[PDB]
């Protein structure tokens, strides 16, 4: 059981580091965040219209479990605000579509091992291998092809920006001039906790995107170091842990939208 | 650093609400017509 | 000495995840059991949940923000 | 040495943040649960509850305000 | 190619590691959900 | 050094945070779950809620006064 | 020092783990006597439970990032 | 190392302020509640409650008596 | 001022220890309370308690992480 | 470093008023909200009440005297 | 480093009163609040919280003793 | 330095101690009440409590661990 | 520089007795408490309350044991 | 009397000068060429001649109906009785002489620190008397529990009064307790070794660390303010050498019990 | 003679010991003869 | 600190105090306060 726990054959050591640019030859740089962006994409478009492509009474196989998770996801809005449930939907339900894949996408093997460059080799008495990379020719750093792209403070930004816009416009959009009277409103005590209360709000956005680009780079990070520790059968466990912390945190940030966007509203 | 490139942000922004609407014209609409259609023909 | 900004970096951050972290926690225990004891008040007990929330992750906000202010 | 006022801005900060957001939190949940076993004063409670907050964050304000001075 | 670079050994760790969570994910979480699932199509089925 | 003034404020105003925020949490916490079980006595229970809240923010404020002296 | 990048790596992944391990504690018993009391409200108690772990759990993994940048 | 003196200064009105900080609002709050449940022995309540002050605040009275004695 | 890198190795396991220790402990003590007055949703507790343990000693792993991160 | 003996009674003080202050808030609380059920018990909970107090205190008490072998 | 074994004395005193002083407040209130309860168990009930009394004690007794041997 | 590397593994051990000791103070409180409240659930509570245990005291092994890397 | 296997010892002593402590208090009033609600379980209650404090004291019984190891 | 006291500024006048008491040792008395007579035994004798005086005093006649003297000795002993049968029903005739001597003599042992001229009384080996001479000055009267060797004696002397016990109680099996079960009291069992191990150690370092410190913050108080100031500590200091003669009795006699059970 | 008196402290520790046998007397003299005079009845009725 | 002399001593005294009490303070008290109670 145990005695498998060869190191002989394992990484050298820990690459870290924020998105890494891909070559990028023509103009409008794409990076390794924006190339797995672009295959979940093309993986969501492809399962929808899949499940969408027969369409009929007595549902099972695709279609099933597309209307399973739809049918889940409004229930589980709906609980929180039932007018807006379907005024908001498409936002928070593409939010958890494509957090999800992309953070099991990170889990895939050879993410953060196949890179565009732009025994007796391990070293003993260490729990650690040390084996070079095959693009160590050229001293390049083997920029890894796939990351996760909620791993990339760009994306998850971005979607933490459109949530924020979305949930400004449609509290401004039936609340009259509502919002001036929540925040600094001169109401003895309420304008402290108003003032407060649109400092939390300013923040939301940048709360929402650091907890999620922090949870899936940790989770990314920790594999790595789990395999450099113990190549084989350590990191078991952690990849289960990593594997439902990704599918926590999709959920988590299309209900946090909601949720903010109901308080927002009401 | 960071690397918080404008030109990647805009990028990913438009990427994401162009997902956001091919999803709803193509999977949300008629999923949640079928669903409609389910739960008042019942 | 070396740099003591990358220590203050840790501490802020550290500190700012101390505090908030436990006050979030009690909150959302206590908005749970009252909802589960009195389930037709739910949502007016959300409201304050995140209402309180609202404050006290914010000042966790303020010690990263402070960080990014010195680790940058 | 050089970074000793980043380290007092980190530990400024820190602090005022661990003290008063347990402070809220305790304050929220107690107030939620009033509100919950009943709803009719929660009005009341409300008020109190903010004041309450009005008071336990006001100290990390002042924290926060030992940031911006030794920050300038 | 010119330019592709592989871990030689990182790659088949995770590969290991993911086939094994793959067969483990199948062994006890594959029940459940095939459970689930043929519950709700039985119920849709009782309901037309 | 000629920065330890700095982590001297910083240390104080902390501290006197970290107390009397929790402290001015669970007064408040109680005083509102009494105010929620018996109404009528509220107004006595709150005088009194005060009365803990002017002890615990007098530490603090002790506090914050050194740093007004570590300030000048 | 010489090697105060690794302390401060330390105490940011330390403090970190101390705030919001006890939040999540808090939260998850809470919830699960919650569920106890009444196993019908379950539902929305468990959101809730999740949606409070993400709140106080992203506090730790900002400790747990900032330590990593410091480290790496 | 002057400076060291204000650091000492700051943990001894710092320090001594978190302990019975705290402990002051425990005290107040069970005693509110115990008001709330039994108004009829409210005062007898009062008495101990004062009286555990009396020796909380006690403890912060040294944390201060002594930081003076430090800053002079 | 040299063998700052055991200092940190054991600052990373001892607060990583401190949090998740804590949350571990609340969360068995609600679950086997929760248990206790309703024995037959201990299967639907249990699970959520073990859930919540995968969050809290995934802190402490975080730590563990670290400490095998500077102290090789 | 010529101070730290300065440094050294602040720390006696301020580290031995934490955990006595927090445990004589404890018994208060808990021995007031004994006495609000069973008024006529009052006596032996204020006995044991002050026993438990003459413990903790003396804990303190400890703190205090180091301090003044050091500062004096 | 001179006034280093002071640092030590009062570390040891400081961290010794901290974790017992607690321990002791929690038992005097657990053990007044079942008395309060009932009155007729306390017979039963003061032994065995004066044994806890005894044993937490007796670690801040550990810290105390070291200090003295650092002290003198 | 000198020394640094006694003061690793004096904090490891420290630590590990700070937070699994808290942590089987609350599981076996919360078994041993709800073994109080109901007897004849005695068994499956017990198995519990054992499991949380080793949950927690696993983690204080670590901190033991690091000792035994540095000590040896 | 040189006094530093004393700030180790009473460092390992002090964060020994900081955690274990509040652990065998809260395990000392949960079975009060216990024995309070319900005689009959007395003998079992007192029993588990025991194996709690034997692993709990046994954390701090480390620290005191890495004392002597740098001290002797 | 009023709080409007004046006299709070009597170190001007009455300025004991540093807390010179610190010995954390024993001193030696009296130089004999045999075994030396510590500061400590000397009070320990007195004790003894104190208890066993009003021992024959309550004594020397045992009235049927208790008056005067020996209604005290009598309420203290049926009080020490009923605990300790509270705590353990049929081992009180056994442990009951060990655990009330001891209770009687570390608590007159504790009270009799805060007697005045305890820590001024002394022979020559702010400037005391002796100093002014050649001769250091060292104190009379240390109270016995402040003693390490003392406090030490009794709690090996409780440790082996309860070994024994235990062992005489449940056979040779106590000697290994349950280490055969290997699935519960495998671990444990050590656990409890050690913890047995270092409960007399505990023991003795509780009183001799109270008693030191209420000597040493007299002292310190008679340094910061010797009028009005340390008044609540020597109430506090009465308060506590009681308590802790009535916790070691207590502890012993519950240590006892658990260790036949 | 070899006698060491400190004066100052001497003086103190006289002053203290007789101010709390005063406020001692003052408090708990009433309640511990209350009870020894109880405990005599309560035996005395019992012949 | 540690003088075996001393702590022995100490020791012997604390035995005989303790079998010197036994014979004249704990013996007649108790059977003082046996035969008290098997008055009734």
């Amino acid at each position: 059981i145990a005695s498998r726990f060869f190191l002989y054959t394992g990484p050298p050591h820990v690459e870290v580091a924020a998105e890494v640019i891909f070559d990028g030859i023509p103009g409008f740089p794409i990076t390794n965040s924006f190339v797995v962006a672009i295959i979940i994409d093309i993986f969501v478009i492809a399962l929808a219209v899949a499940a969408t492509r027969n369409l009929q009474m007595v549902p099972r196989g695709l279609q099933n479990v597309m209307e399973f998770i739809l049918e889940s996801l409004y229930n589980l809005f709906r609980n929180i605000n039932a007018k807006y449930v379907a005024t908001a939907f498409p936002l928070v339900a593409t939010i958890f579509l494509f957090v999800l894949f992309g953070n099991w996408f990170g889990l895939l093997p050879g993410v953060g091992s196949i890179g565009v460059c732009h025994p007796l080799s391990s070293v003993a008495a260490a729990e650690g291998e040390e084996i070079h990379d095959t693009c160590a020719a050229q001293g390049k750093k083997l920029v890894p092809l796939f990351r996760a792209p909620a791993a990339d403070l760009n994306f998850t930004f971005a979607i933490a920006v459109i949530s924020f816009v979305f949930i400004e416009y449609w509290g401004f959009r039936a609340l009259g001039p509502g919002y001036l009277k929540k925040f600094f409103n001169t109401n003895g005590i309420m304008s402290f906790v108003g003032i407060i209360e649109f400092i939390s709000e300013l923040v939301k956005p940048f709360a929402l995107a650091f907890r999620l680009f922090g949870n899936i780079f940790a989770g990314e990070v920790l594999l790595v170091v789990m395999a450099f520790l113990v190549p084989l059968l350590l990191p078991l466990p952690f990849y289960g842990f990593e594997v439902f912390v990704g599918f926590i945190q999709a959920l988590i940030f299309a209900l946090l939208t909601y949720a903010f966007l109901n308080i927002a509203v009401t | 650093a960071l690397g918080i490139n404008p030109t990647l942000f805009i990028a990913q922004l438009i990427n994401f609400l162009l997902l956001i609407f091919i999803l709803r014209a193509l999977l949300y609409r008629p999923v949640m017509n079928l669903l409609n259609e389910r739960t008042r023909r019942i | 000495m070396e740099g003591l900004n990358l220590v203050a970096t840790a501490l802020a951050v550290g500190l700012g995840a101390i505090g908030p972290g436990v006050g979030i926690g009690i909150i959302v225990s206590g908005a749970v059991q009252a909802i589960g004891r009195n389930p037709e008040i739910e949502n007016r007990v959300v409201t304050y949940m995140f209402i309180g929330i609202a404050f006290t992750e914010a000042l966790a906000i303020f010690g990263l923000v402070i960080a990014f202010l010195i680790g940058f």
